Formats: structure tokens, C-alpha cells, sequence
């Protein structure tokens, strides 16, 4: 209806570390449903960019540290509905995934939601009025810290003052979905 | 539901 569906994913590392998204993620990612894609980077080649384009017309990608495409911006600020959203791959946040370092970027970008990746660990939490999302790695690709990476991605359902974030994780060989709500 |  009046909802805006945003797919948030990244750190695919195709084809160096993985060949494809999990079979059970691809069944759920069908064309014609998602309005926008925000990708944290590390695709890492044009084949995965083309795959995202089959899912939505509006694909937004920031530059990861293993991306072949050096034209992607380092970071991006977009507005969807009433929400300003920041996007960055996250290898620039020191130390990795530190919320103090993430918070300074939030203030620097003046965004309601900050999306980052690079850790391959899904996290979504609200902190001092602001919302922070890491979709993890959609392929479960190994990391330079690894320890059992779980494939995952995020869907944001944006309607009026609320964001409903859905987390899809591959745990065992079953897709577990969790739902977290954020209000501006 | 979920959208997928």
C-alpha cells in the first residue's frame, strides 16, 4: 500500500569467497516487490550489481574495500519517506563496529538511520534516538575475524513515522525472520 | 507475515 520496501545487504564477496546467495535467500528475493536497495558494498563485481538490478530499479551502493568498481561513493545519504539514512561500508569505522565511532558519523551525516557493514555480523539497535543497522553478509562469506558467519540480510518497511526492520538469517538450513520496530 |  503506502509502504516503501528497502532491501539492505552487502559483503557478498562474489565470486572470490562465495559463488551465490544461499538458495533459500534467492527464493525470497523476487523482482517487483522491493522499491530501493541499499548495499554496503563488497559485491565485488558487476555480476552482483546486475543481480541487484533484477530485484529493484533503484540500487544504491557504497564502496567496500574489495569492490572492483572504484566509481561507487565512499558514503551516501538518502531520504526515504520521512527518514534520512546514512550508508557506508564500515571498514572506515575504527575500531570495527564501535558504536561511539558510529555515533559520530550519525551526527556528522545528521541521519535517523545509519547503515554499515564490514563485520559480517548482523546488528540492529536503537541508541540515543537513532537507529543503527548492519545487515551482516548475505552470502555468509568468511571474514578477517570470521568465527561462524551466518548469512543474513535486512528488509526495512518504511511507512509514516515508523520503520519495521525484518532480519532474515540462515540458521542451520532454515530461514529465521526477526522483526524490530523503530519510531522517529 | 513478512514481505517474502
Amino acid at each position: 500500500a503506502g509502504h516503501r520496501l528497502v532491501l539492505v545487504l552487502g559483503d557478498l564477496h562474489i565470486p572470490h569467497r562465495c559463488n551465490s546467495l544461499p538458495a533459500k535467500f534467492k527464493k525470497l528475493l523476487v523482482p517487483g516487490k522491493i522499491q530501493h536497495i541499499l548495499c554496503t558494498g563488497n559485491l565485488c563485481t558487476k555480476e552482483s550489481y546486475d543481480y541487484l538490478k533484477t530485484l529493484a530499479g533503484d540500487v544504491h551502493i557504497v564502496r567496500g574495500d574489495f569492490d572492483e568498481n572504484l566509481n561507487y561513493p565512499e558514503q551516501k545519504v538518502v531520504t526515504v519517506g520521512q527518514f534520512k539514512i546514512g550508508l557506508i561500508h564500515g571498514h572506515q569505522v575504527i575500531p570495527w563496529g564501535d558504536m561511539a565511532s558510529l555515533a559520530l558519523l550519525q551526527r556528522q551525516f545528521d541521519v535517523d538511520i545509519l547503515i554499515s557493514g564490514h563485520t559480517h555480523k548482523f546488528e540492529a539497535f536503537e541508541h540515543e534516538n537513532k537507529f543503527y543497522i548492519n545487515p551482516g553478509s548475505a552470502t555468509g562469506a568468511y571474514n578477517a575475524l570470521e568465527t561462524n558467519i551466518i548469512p543474513s540480510f535486512v528488509l526495512m518497511d518504511i511507512q509514516a513515522s515508523t520503520v519495521v526492520t525484518y532480519v532474515y538469517q540462515l540458521i542451520g538450513d532454515d530461514v529465521k525472520v526477526e522483526r524490530i520496530e523503530y519510531k522517529k | 507475515d513478512d514481505p517474502l
